[PDB]
Formats: structure tokens, sequence, C-alpha cells
RNA sequence: CGCCCGUAACGGUC
């Protein structure tokens, strides 16, 4: 929920925040909606997404400052744009997929609409990046068990795995719906829509074999790394970062990043439940 | 690191990426 | 007879 998390962030007068992920603004909107005396700088990694960004800063002058970067090269351009480390006083990270790439099938994350295996959330910024289609289209059996089965959770693992190897030297595999049906057809037709989600709805069984090559391409997982160390030493003492994660992996990743390991800088001081966990970088 | 290499992936893909075009 | 989810005790490699 929206109105929870600037709960954490406190937002008052004059203070500067980092929205790392804007998506559709609705954090960062939410943020103004409580006090407008603040200034928001706007991360995004999608073109699209960094696009409301700074349709914002023109419409919010004195307060949006728009960015477009991953949370790798957050760093150059934070500091790039005259930021000194140590000056914000709470760093906002919403992980996972905006709407506008999973509803748009022109962007291929949905098997619900038909679109390319594209999966990209740089889009069109980095043309020479894998797709998804790329990646079911090159490594081995062994390689994509592994990212299916780690990046996944997907139990069956290596049944998939044969079943794209097979498709794949028959004809490449390039669009959404057509990897679906390819996975889906290692299994009988009876388990296409057999997985129940979380609130006992009916999803098709491709939907974890979409979500390991989602983070996979987009290396959702180092990239988050680098990211929290980035919010950590542009985080002033006593500020805070709130972190939504969304799967086992985010959420451990975190969680390991806050306590600090790998394998006492942050007072921990909210952990909601789709898990929120915030601290208070000292 | 999360068991699975990008690095050692990633020509691994850039290999038939350009065997392509 | 096959699959899925959950659980449980099994064996040689990192
Ligand atoms: N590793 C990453 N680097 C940069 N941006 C990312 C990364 N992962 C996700 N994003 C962006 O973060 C956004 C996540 C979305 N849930 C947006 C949340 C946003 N608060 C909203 O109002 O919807 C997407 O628009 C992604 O483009």
């Amino acid at each position: 929920m929206v109105d929870e998390v600037v709960h954490c962030l406190s937002p008052q007068k004059g203070q500067i925040f980092l929205d790392m992920t804007f998506g559709s603004g609705g954090h960062t909107k939410a943020i103004l909606q409580k006090e407008s005396d603040i200034v928001l700088y706007a991360l995004d990694r999608d073109p699209t997404a960094y696009a409301l960004a700074e349709h914002l800063s023109e419409l919010y002058p004195k307060q949006i400052r728009a960015m477009l970067g991953q949370f790798s090269q957050a760093e150059a351009l934070l500091m790039k744009a005259g930021v000194q480390p140590g000056t914000f006083d709470g760093v906002l990270m919403d992980l996972g997929c905006s709407s506008m790439q999973l509803d748009t099938p022109e962007r291929g994350f949905s098997l619900r609409k038909d679109g390319p295996l594209d999966m990209r959330m740089d889009g069109g910024r980095y043309p020479d990046m894998p797709t998804a289609a790329d990646v079911v289209n090159a490594l081995d059996q062994q390689a994509l068990a592994s990212i299916l089965r780690t990046y996944g959770e997907e139990k069956h693992a290596k049944k998939i795995a044969s079943a794209i190897v097979q498709a794949r030297s028959i004809y490449p595999i390039t669009r959404t719906q057509q990897l679906a049906s390819i996975v889906a057809g290692a299994f009988p037709p009876s388990a296409i829509y057999t997985r129940k989600d979380l609130l006992q709805r009916s999803t098709h069984i491709a939907t974890k074999t979409f979500q390991a090559l989602r983070i996979f391409v987009n290396n959702e997982l180092n990239e988050l790394y680098t990211g929290l160390k980035t919010a950590q030493k542009f985080l002033r003492p006593g500020g805070r970062l709130v972190a939504l994660s969304f799967h086992s992996l985010e959420d451990r990743i975190v969680k390991r990043f806050l306590l600090g390991i790998s394998m006492l800088m942050w007072e921990l001081i909210h952990k909601k439940v789709a898990k929120l966990r915030a601290a208070i970088k000292l | 690191l999360c068991g699975i290499d990008h690095e050692a992936l990633n020509k691994q893909i850039m290999e038939y990426k350009r065997r392509k075009d």
C-alpha cells in the first residue's frame, strides 16, 4: 500500500529524497501530496517511466529532478549532477516491474497479451542488450535450468529446460505466448493452470519461467545490491531507506545487506507485509 | 552471486548474438 | 495411469 510507504519516510519541510524506482510515479506523487516543500530525485532505468518523471519536472519545477539510469549507474549520474554523498534524507526502492511494461504487450513481459520476447526494462536505450528471446535461443540446458531453478524458484527445471532446447532446435523462440506454449507442453494439458496464487487465483504454468528470465535479462539481483550500496552512501546519518521486496531473493539480499553480511550501520525500524522493510542510516 | 555467473553467460550469448548478425 | 501442491523419511558428486 502506497500511503504506508510515505508513513515510513516521514517527509518534512526542506528535506530532499531519492526515489530510485520512479515507475509511474505513485510513491513520488504521494510524497508531494503529503508535503510539497521538498526536493525529490527520481530514477528509473525504464525510458517509458522516466518520461513521466521529466513530464512531472516541468510541472513541479522547484521540486522534481528526473534521472534515467539503472541502479548500477546511479552513482555516476548522481555525482555528475552535483550531488555529494550523505545528502538524502530518505531513499525509496520499489522493486519489481511497473504496470507499464507488464500491460503494454509490445515490451513482452506479459504472457496474457502477446508481444515479442523482449522483457527488457531498458527497452530501446540499449539495443545491443540481449532480450529474453536471445537467452532461450543461446544457453544450454544445464545453464537454462539453473536460471529457472534459482531466479524463478521453479522445481521442475530440467523438464522445462529440456522442453526449451528441443523446441529451439526446430524454430527459434521470439514471442511471449510462443514460449508459454513450449513450457506448458512439457506438462500434460492438466498442469497448465493448476498453480494457485496468494489469493488462490489461477496462474499459468509459465509464470515462474517468465519471472526467472525477467530477473536474468535485467540482472535484478546484482543491480539491486549495487543500488543498496549507492543508497547507503548518499543517505545522511539519520536517513531512512524503504525497500519493497517481492520475492525471497530480493528480500534476502536487502536482509543480508541491512545486517551487513555477504554470505551495525542500520537501525531497522519497520518490517511489514510483498514485504516492506525500512531502516535508518547512522 | 546466487550461483549463476552473468559475465560468463553474457559472452556465450554474444558469441551467439553475432554469429546471427 | 499421469500431473500439481504440500509434507515425510531415503542414497554417490560442490
Ligand atoms: N535494477 C533496476 N534498476 C533501475 N530501475 C529499476 C530496476 N528494477 C526495477 N526498476 C524500475 O522500478 C520500477 C518498479 C515499479 N514497481 C515502479 C514502482 C513505482 N513506485 C510505481 O509507482 O509504480 C519500474 O518502472 C522499473 O523500471
